[PDB]
């Protein structure tokens, strides 16, 4: 979750 | 314990900048995202967007031209910027943190958790000025009621009390509306027996520190 | 989006609030209540639908799943009367619900009013504001009007309401009437009238300029 958004598709 | 505080300065005109930051205290950065919240007067929050650990943003799509979220860790500390406020963007401003996470497959949880503490902004033509506070004098007709106007003020807010803040049974100081003008007004009001008219002194002490006026009325029959 | 019902629950200290949210699509486990005092920024109260938030007292539970979900107060005590949100991931346009509101319920008791001219200092300034004031009533619902030589008012007044009261749990409203010296000058009786739940019929105070 750091580095790539977790709340995109 | 954790604890976010916003800083920036909040009274604008229409066309101008919004700069905010948020410190954050008593725990790190990592492994939470980081989001600026706003709640206009009588609203629920709106989520404007939020930064991660890594730099990557997201932002509310009724904002995303106007706004900007950054982040310096060796600062502990993020910031929102929103270009071209107009009146609409007036609001007390939140930083809070996210606890995110896995829920499912392709799913997540997402919780404000530590809210900070909120900095009032507000958008408008109007120019500070102090308020003029004049009575609601007790009618001449058990209990009366009195009171003083507190009228044409801007920004928000100001302060009333009832001689010195020793009188407080019976006082009510309603919300300010904002005037067709844009200035606010205020009343504040107090009941008191009507045998005190006579002998008992009433003064309400009005203070505005955005224009760092301190008034007494004295409000008599 | 959320939706939150009812909008205002009204209960006494000691008993059970059952507040809804209902997800128009599902969320799993993942909505959140949170719980706002006035004037107070709000703080978590529940997430994961069921999980009490780091140090929120036990009387506070959650549960649901998918689509309906509830916030139980078991038995409410004085600092639990304020506004709930719900939430859930980062939905949008609107990621919170609207709202419940947890009010005090009391005996009905009627608005006493008063109706205060402008000041000679005011009027000397060229403005005359005439307020009406409906004090410590219950429940908030109540309407003001004016009238003016016995001509019904409309757009030249504002009232603002008190939050309820902390002793009393009652409200009070004020209702402000402006206007410029040279119009109040050429009319004779302001008057304000006032209905509500707690007056037989609606109660009128005046006075003659």
């Amino acid at each position: 979750w750091n580095w790539f958004d977790i709340t995109n598709k | 314990e954790v604890q976010l505080l916003e800083s920036g300065p909040g009274l604008l005109k229409p066309s101008e900048t919004l700069s905010l930051t948020c410190t954050v205290s008593g725990g790190s950065m990592i492994n939470y995202y980081w989001s600026w919240i706003r709640q206009p007067p009588g609203e629920r929050p709106q989520w404007l967007g939020h930064i991660i650990y890594g730099g990557t943003t997201k932002y509310n799509p009724s904002l995303e031209s106007r706004i900007t979220i950054s982040r310096d860790i060796s600062k502990n500390q993020f910031s929102l910027r929103l270009n071209s406020v107009t009146a609409a963007d007036t609001a007390i401003y939140y930083c809070a943190r996210v606890a995110i996470g896995v829920s499912g497959f392709l799913n997540y949880y997402y919780y404000m958790d530590v809210w900070g503490s909120g900095t009032a902004v507000t958008v408008s033509s109007a120019s500070t000025k102090g308020p003029s506070v004049f009575p609601l004098a007790p009618s001449s007709k058990g209990t009366a009621a009195l009171g003083c106007l507190v009228k044409d003020y801007f920004p928000e807010p100001v302060t009333v009390s009832w001689n010195s803040g020793a009188l407080t049974s019976g006082v009510h100081t309603f919300p300010a509306v904002l005037q067709s003008s844009g200035l606010y007004s205020l009343s504040s009001v107090v009941t008191v027996p009507s045998s005190s008219l006579g002998t008992q002194t009433y003064i309400c002490n009005v203070n505005h520190k955005p224009s760092n006026t301190k008034v007494d009325k004295k409000v008599e029959p | 989006e959320l939706t939150q019902s009812p909008a205002t629950l009204s209960l006494s200290p000691g008993e059970r609030a059952t507040l809804s949210c209902r997800a128009s699509q599902s969320v799993g486990r993942n909505l959140g209540w949170y719980q706002q005092k006035p004037g107070q920024a709000p703080r978590l109260l529940i997430y994961d639908a069921s999980n009490r938030a780091t140090g929120i007292p036990a009387r506070f539970s959650g549960s649901g799943s998918g689509t309906d979900f509830t916030l139980t107060i078991s038995s409410l005590e004085p600092e639990d009367f304020a506004v709930y949100y719900c939430q859930a991931r980062l939905l949008l346009p609107q990621t919170f619900g609207q709202g419940t509101k947890v009010e005090i319920k009391r005996t009905v008791a009627a608005p006493s009013v008063f109706i205060f001219p402008p000041s000679d200092e005011q009027l000397k300034s060229g403005t005359a504001s005439v307020v009406c004031l409906l004090n410590n009533f219950y429940p908030r619902e109540a309407k003001v009007q004016w009238k003016v030589d016995n001509a019904l008012q409309s757009g030249n007044s504002q009232e603002s309401v008190t939050e309820q009261d902390s002793k009393d749990s009652t409200y009070s409203l004020s209702s402000t009437l402006t206007l410029s010296k040279a119009d109040y000058e050429k009319h004779k009786v302001y008057a304000c009238e006032v209905t509500h739940q707690g007056l037989s019929s609606p109660v009128t105070k005046s006075f003659n300029r």
